[PDB]
RNA sequence: GACCCUUAAC
RNA sequence: CGCGGGGUGGAGCAGCCCGGUAGCUCGUCGGGCUAGGAACCCGAAGGUCGUCGGUUCAAAUCCGGCCCCCGCAACCA
RNA sequence: ACCCACUCGGCACCUUACGAGAAAUCAAAGUCUUUGGGUUCUGGGGGGAGUAUGGUCGCAAGGCUGAAACUUAAAGGAAUUGACGGAAGGGCACCACCAGGAGUGGAGCCUGCGGCUUAAUUUGACUCAACACGGGGAAACUCACCAGGUCCAGACACAAUAAGGAUUGACAGAUUGAGAGCUCUUUCUUGAUUUUGUGGGUGGUGGUGCAUGGCCGUUCUUAGUUGGUGGAGUGAUUUGUCUGCUUAAUUGCGAUAACGAACGAGACCUUAACCUACUAAAUAGUGGUGCUAGCAUUUGCUGGUUAUCCACUUCUUAGAGGGACUAUCGGUUUCAAGCCGAUGGAAGUUUGAGGCAAUAACAGGUCUGUGAUGCCCUUAGACGUUCUGGGCCGCACGCGCGCUACACUGACGGAGCCAGCGAGUCUAACCUUGGCCGAGAGGUCUUGGUAAUCUUGUGAAACUCCGUCGUGCUGGGGAUAGAGCAUUGUAAUUAUUGCUCUUCAACGAGGAAUUCCUAGUAAGCGCAAGUCAUCAGCUUGCGUUGAUUACGUCCCUGCCCUUUGUACACAC
């Protein structure tokens, strides 16, 4: 037995419990009218028609596309 | 190696045979025994969290050593090294005889011979009438010459930088040749006032050095017994003055230490005040605290008030370790103290074991709640 | 440091290997009176080179003065006809 | 002819 | 405070019928013996000879200084 | 003076004998718990200690008398069994010697061990009975050791944010090589393992082989071990199991308080090789097919389409009466089992060799083979599970097992060519056969046998006509460097391995010491297999060429048996 100092920082990082935030899915307030779909997806037939195009700022994120998503307007 | 080859237990056998071999090779690394000796240790130290290594520690002591030791045991034996570390007082021995003089130094254990010389004495017999007294006074004058030469040689080997380093001077000899040396005027005033005792030895030279140590074994220890009473004596005399510089309790006397003054700080050999280094993670705040000997083994206060978070036990450092980092700021002498003496016994049992002298009479209770 | 050697002396052998007229006609006049003639016999008596001994032996059998009896390699056994 | 010794270490 | 010797490996001795640029023993180290110690066997290392200055025929032995080990004389009024 | 028979007295003399004794043993040491003939002296656990404060005798040396303190759990007697003996008598063994042989130790190198690098050099094994052993070459895993985000399979309480949706798969960012973001100013297609005080866990080449199983290592590499019944002794035990006779044998012959048995030895099992008849295919010479390459028109020396075969089997192939049992004989021994010689037969001290191989034992080794097994501040940051990079693949040194040499009986160049074990193919490219020009290596193609006809009629190293240097640190030199060429390997830089080129490096019958060896053995030589991703200086098997004594001894270190001494008892 010589020593054990644990130079790497204190990394007891057990997973969180998913602390609840406020209610979500604020699509719109559309009473007595046509109900459309949000996050319109690509023309590729392999899209599951249930995923969300996370397009924040000129960058598009799609769950169905594993690593590549490139389209031109 | 052979006697260890028939240890019944394999775990003991292999360890001892390997330990002996590793000692052998490190001794093979040394061509000769260095001065101050060579202290060797082999084994397997035990820390926490399981990362094994076999250690091999040989070093030359900073101070000369006299003890010899070889012990194979389930634990390391450092008691000789601790004693050689604690005992630092040096006592000079002067062995004066008509045949010659010797000067020696005595640490806690080791015995060194600084400088010894022989002298041809004249003939006591004068067997004259019209010149007996002239030769008798002449013979006395040569004795004075030898007394002074021994006296001046004492200053050269013991006094260094206009300060005496040896704790005390033991003047050993026979046939009244040490009484005159101690009472001689040419003998240094500081060294004469440091004369410990006169010892009647049956032999001169190195043999008288051995016998002088044997007859002065208890007195050398009693020197620290004497300086111990003197250190606290000025502390208690200032108490008997009924003056305003009275303090008690570690909680207060440490505040006095942090304020200033404190000519001398008194620290016990076996401190009862164990302190834990604390460090909070959240607020990023660092502070200093103090603890009591009796309210730390079992108390329901061991929780977090500032943040209310659990704290794992941290390795604890002594107060002497922290105070030794900056013990020179106050200039106070680090003196290990005892509790044997009755006056000291009530000081420990009534006054907290820490005291100091203030430069002037200043009020503490004036600013209090 | 010790190297555990003996390092004996040497005789400084001087086996000549390119032969001149003095050696050429010496061996020619001395190949008689030699009951047994071989490669080692030539070099240990006329102090010629090892290759000269076998080459000269081939010369003495080409013209023919010394009559070989055993033509084995590593050991040449030639006698002289009488 | 010569031939001494043998663990504290479960 | 005179007169004499001596100083060569860790230790003891070889250059004293004026010169082998230093050798022989113990000790130490390595190997082998033996089931390890010892004893034994086989090998190896170790000092430019107290220091400084003088003839320059391998000179430092033998010369002159200081230090060290010692030894004898230290009397008659 | 002898001989017989008495007798008294004496020195003695033959027994685990009625009796006595703890036994040894005892003609008294008996007549003694069935205790008494007379009488003197002495002892009461060991030591201190026959040690005087004393006394007495003595010239003295010393004699006689003679404690205590204190300290001990034993000391001691006689046997038994074993172990041991620089004790004796026998018998043995080349892990012993003798006559020797080849050597090792000496050189370089390859392996395996023994401290240290405040970073690991994983580890067990310390005489035989470890140290080319762990079947232990490591591109990397194997792997344990080190540096490194660190993902985990609750069995029957649920102490609750359990639809306040308890939860996974993923962009990148100083820090994750990556179609391995675990949460992280941005959380998206199926979704009901819930998360930590905390009392059962499913793993670990973590430690304990002084907790164990099993397996393997000293003697049985050599003849030991043990019941039943009977005998002896109080008993531990002993006899059987033993004098002599021979033992590569507690093997037998045999005296015999033993008889009858069991285990071990032997016997048993495996090889070489003559049965020539229900052991062979053209998987081997074939006895006659068909003709070609030389001479004699007279009589050889080799190649062969593929289901006509013909009185087919003696060589590597191994069943059924087989065979070799000391034949017989010669001699030596109570002619008893049996040493030794003479023709004999594939072979003769049981034919050679090996396997199997008893009863106790060892704190022998192995927890690192095992999913064979209790403990380890163990069950969501770990020793578990892996992924990347490092490393017994590191050097002042010492030791063990080894390889190649120090050369003319030898090196090199031709050339001639000759064995035997044996292996080789599914989620197959292993066994390099020929037509890959290619040219050490391996990509093209695989025409290839339930592996004699394919590697391989093993077609090899060693060896052996003839020639190159001649005795030198020389052609005995890649030992050590540099430069380049190749294939196995998601990857070799601390040469993976093979190939071509430069220089001599130590080394010149190696000190003390030491090992193995009795026949086709030793020794020289090389090949297949294990390991293996090509290529291993090791092992296992083997096969080629083939040495001096074998009437041996115990002194040469150890075994076996017996007798004897012991104050030893895990036992010199």
């Amino acid at each position: 037995r010589k020593k054990k100092v644990y130079t790497t920082p204190k990394k007891i990082k057990h997973k969180h419990k998913k602390v609840k935030l406020a209610v979500l899915s604020y699509y719109k307030v559309d009473a007595e009218g046509k109900v459309t779909k949000l996050r319109r997806e690509c023309s590729n037939p392999t899209c599951g028609a249930g995923v969300f195009l996370a397009n924040h700022k000129d960058r598009l994120y799609c769950g169905k596309c594993h690593s590549v998503y490139k389209v031109n307007a | 190696f052979g006697t260890a080859s028939n240890i019944k237990s394999r775990v003991n056998r292999l360890s001892v045979l390997g330990a002996i071999t590793s000692v052998q090779q490190r001794l093979k690394l040394y061509n000769k025994v260095p001065p101050n000796g060579l202290v060797v240790y082999c084994g397997t130290i035990v820390t926490e969290e399981g990362k094994e290594k076999k250690v091999n520690i040989d070093f030359e002591p900073f101070k000369p050593i006299n003890t010899s030791l070889y012990l194979c045991d389930n634990k390391f034996h450092t008691e000789a090294l601790t004693a050689l570390l604690s005992d630092d007082s040096k006592f000079g021995f002067i062995v004066i005889d008509g045949s010659g003089a010797l000067f020696g130094t005595l640490q806690g254990n080791t015995r060194e011979v600084l400088h010894k010389f022989t002298v041809d004495l004249p003939k006591k017999h004068g067997r004259a009438a019209q010149s007996a007294l002239r030769f008798a006074r002449l013979r006395m004058e040569k004795r004075h010459n030898y007394v002074r030469k021994v006296a001046e040689t004492a200053v050269q080997l013991f006094i260094s930088g206009d300060k005496v380093n040896v704790a005390g001077l033991v003047l050993a000899g026979s046939a009244d040749f040490k009484t005159e040396l101690s009472q001689s005027d040419m003998f240094d005033q500081r060294l004469q006032s440091k004369v410990l005792k006169l010892v009647d030895i049956s032999y001169g030279g190195e043999n008288g050095f051995n016998q002088a140590i044997e007859l002065s074994t208890e007195v050398l220890s009693n020197v620290k017994f004497i300086q111990e009473k003197k250190l606290i004596g000025r502390y208690f005399d200032e108490i008997s003055q009924d003056t305003g510089k009275y303090c008690f309790g570690v909680e207060d006397t440490l505040k006095a230490l942090e304020m200033g003054a404190v000519e001398i700080l008194i620290v016990y050999e076996n401190l009862d005040i164990m302190r834990y280094v604390l460090h909070c993670q959240g607020t990023e705040e660092e502070k200093i605290l103090y603890l009591t000997p009796e309210q730390e083994k079992d108390k329901s206060h061991f929780t977090d008030k500032e943040t209310g978070q659990e704290h794992e036990l941290i390795e604890s450092m002594p107060l002497l370790e922290w105070f030794a980092n900056n013990y020179k700021k106050f200039g106070a002498t680090l003196e290990i103290v005892t509790d044997k003496s009755q006056e000291g016994s009530q000081f420990v049992k009534g006054f907290g074991g820490i005291g100091g002298i203030l430069r002037y009479r200043v009020d503490f209770q004036g600013m209090e709640y | 440091k010790k190297k555990w050697s003996k390092k004996s002396m040497k005789d400084r052998a001087q086996h000549a290997v390119i032969l001149d007229q003095e050696k050429y006609d010496r061996i020619l006049k001395e190949v008689p009176t030699y009951r047994y003639v071989s490669v080692s016999v030539l070099v240990d008596r006329l102090k010629i080179g090892g290759s000269l001994a076998r080459i000269a032996l081939r010369h003495l059998e080409k013209e023919g003065i010394i009559k070989p009896i055993s033509k084995h390699s590593k050991q040449a056994i030639y006698t002289r006809a009488t």
